[PDB]
RNA sequence: CACACAGAUUGAUCCGCAGAUAUCCGAAUGGGGCAACCCGCUAUAUUGAAGAUAUAGCACACCGAUAGGUGGGCAAACCCGCUGAACUGAAACAUCUAAGUAGGCGGAGGAGAAGAAAACAAAAGUGAUUCCGUAAGUAGUGGCGAGCGAACGCGGAUUAGCCC
RNA sequence: CUGUCUGAAUUCGGCGGGACCAUCCGCUAAGGCUAAAUACUCCUGAGAGACCGAUAGUGAACCAGUACCGUGAGGGAAAGGU
RNA sequence: GUUUAUCUGAGGCCUAACCUCGCUG
C-alpha cells in the first residue's frame, strides 16, 4: 500500500481537533517519493517508493547498506 | 554530506579530499556519474596517503 | 396487472447461484450464517434441476 | 456498585465534629466595593447548611 | 413388525483398539461452468480408425541447486494487532459520557499478552511478570457540570532465569 | 508512541525521582526468549440442584431450523400419554 | 566607504533529480 519499501513506515490515525475542541478522524500520511537509486558497488538502478525520511539515512549511511538492513525482517 | 571526489569537479576538484556538499548534488549527480563515493566508514580505509 | 415476480431460472442463478455467492468475500459469509444456523436449503442453486 | 461520592459536594460542605455540615458563604466574589462592611463582615464566617438541605447534602455526601 | 429366506458352539451377533475401500460437488487444484455438470492433453491397451473408452500424470505462491517439501479452506468462546459508530446521560446541546463498547479485518496457542528495571521508594528500604483482598470512591481530573478515577504501602496464589 | 522537519556525548557519559534549576538517591535505553499462578467451552468422563415438567424448559421432548412466508438476505411455528 | 568566508530576499541560465510525448533503450 502507501508505506515505506525499506521501513514498512505506515500512516497514523489521529484527530482534526478544532479551536472549540470539534474532534473529527483524520490520517496522517507518509512523505513516500519515488525515487530512483543508483548501486554503486553493481551499476545498477532500482525504482522505489522510500519515504523522505529514509532517504536522509540512505544520505548518512549509504544505499547499500541501507538495502542490506532493510532486506532482514521482511522489508520492514 | 561528506564525499571523497574521484575524477574532478569544476568548483570543488582536487579529488582524493572529503568535501561538504548538499543533500542532492551528489546523491543525484555525483554518486550517479562516478565523480565522488558518499563514504563514511571510509576516512580510515583511505590509507593511500602512506 | 403484471406482477413483481417473472421467473427465470437463469436469471435466478446468475444472482443467486452457489457461483454467485461463492465469488465474492461478503457473499461468501452467508454460506458461514446459513450453515451455522442449519439450513436444510442453501442458496436456489440446492433447487434440483429437470431430469 | 459503591457510591460514587459527588465531587462537587466533596469540594465543599465539610462535615463537623457532631452531626452538622460547614459551608462557606456567596456574594463575596467581584462586587465588594458597594457593599457595606457589615454585610462583607457576615458573609466571611463560615455557616452550616440549613436543616431542608441537609439531607440532600448527605446523600451528595454520601452519608444516609 | 408380518408372511419368509439364511447364518451361527468348528464358536456367530455385539464392544474396545488398530487397518483397507471411500462415487460426484465443494479450498476443488487439467480448462470451463448455471455446485453435484460439460470438455480436454501426454503416456500405455482395447477393431485402434473414425464415434468412444480403462489406468497414471497435468492449478497457484514460496524454497531445493536438483529427486521433492511448505500454504491455500472451514470452524464455539478466550487472547493479540489494525480500524471503529450512534441511540443514551448531561432533564436542551456542541466540550464530555455512552466507548475504545457494538461492528469489520488478520494471526497464533491451550491458553494468549506481559515479563527480569535507563523500576519504585524517600533518608528507612524492596528487588522480574500475572491474578485475588484492602488501600479507596482516597489523591486527582471534569462546560470543576454529568461524570471519570489511580498509585505507594500491606496481606496471599505461584516462583526462574537467561542468550546475542 | 510518532505523521513532518531538525538532531547529540561515551562512563568525571546517559536517563528518572510530575514544569524547571543545584545537591543527593536509583537505574544503565535505542537486541531477543522465558513455565506457574489468570480467561473461555464447538467438546469429553463422572456427578448434583429448597431447577422446568409439554402455552413451562433450548426456536425444536414428536422425521425442527422442518412445514409455511420472501427474488434474496432472512423470519419461523403447532404437534407427548390406549 | 570597500574586501574576504556564511545567511536571506528576487530574477536568468544549465541538466542531473521529477513530469510528459514519439519510435522500440
Amino acid at each position: 500500500s502507501r508505506v515505506c519499501d525499506l521501513t514498512g513506515k505506515r500512516a497514523m490515525v489521529g484527530n482534526n481537533v478544532s479551536h472549540a475542541m470539534n474532534k473529527t478522524k483524520r490520517k496522517f500520511s507518509v512523505n513516500l517519493v519515488k525515487k530512483r537509486f543508483y548501486l554503486p558497488e553493481e551499476d545498477r538502478w532500482i525504482t522505489l517508493r522510500v519515504q523522505r525520511s529514509t532517504i536522509k539515512t540512505i544520505n548518512k549511511n549509504g544505499i547499500t547498506a541501507v538495502l542490506k538492513k532493510a532486506q532482514s525482517a521482511g522489508f520492514i | 554530506m561528506e564525499i571523497i571526489l574521484k575524477q574532478d569537479v569544476q568548483n570543488l576538484g582536487f579529488k582524493d579530499d572529503v568535501v561538504s556538499v548538499k543533500p542532492g548534488y551528489g546523491r543525484n549527480f555525483l554518486i550517479p556519474q562516478g565523480f565522488a563515493t558518499l563514504a563514511t566508514p571510509s576516512a580510515k580505509k583511505v590509507l593511500a596517503e602512506n | 396487472s403484471k406482477r413483481t415476480f417473472q421467473p427465470s431460472k437463469r436469471k435466478r442463478r446468475n444472482k443467486h447461484g452457489f457461483m454467485d455467492r461463492m465469488a465474492s468475500a461478503n457473499g461468501r459469509k452467508v454460506l458461514a450464517r446459513r450453515r451455522a444456523k442449519g439450513r436444510h436449503k442453501l442458496t436456489v442453486s440446492s433447487e434440483p434441476r429437470h431430469k | 456498585p459503591k457510591m460514587k461520592t459527588k465531587s462537587s459536594a466533596k469540594k465543599r460542605f465539610k462535615v463537623t465534629g457532631s452531626g452538622k455540615i460547614k459551608r462557606k458563604h456567596a456574594f463575596k466574589s467581584h462586587i465588594l466595593t458597594k457593599k457595606s462592611k457589615k454585610r462583607k463582615l457576615a458573609l466571611t464566617h463560615s455557616a452550616l447548611v440549613h436543616k431542608t438541605d441537609e439531607k440532600s447534602i448527605k446523600q451528595q455526601l454520601r452519608i444516609i
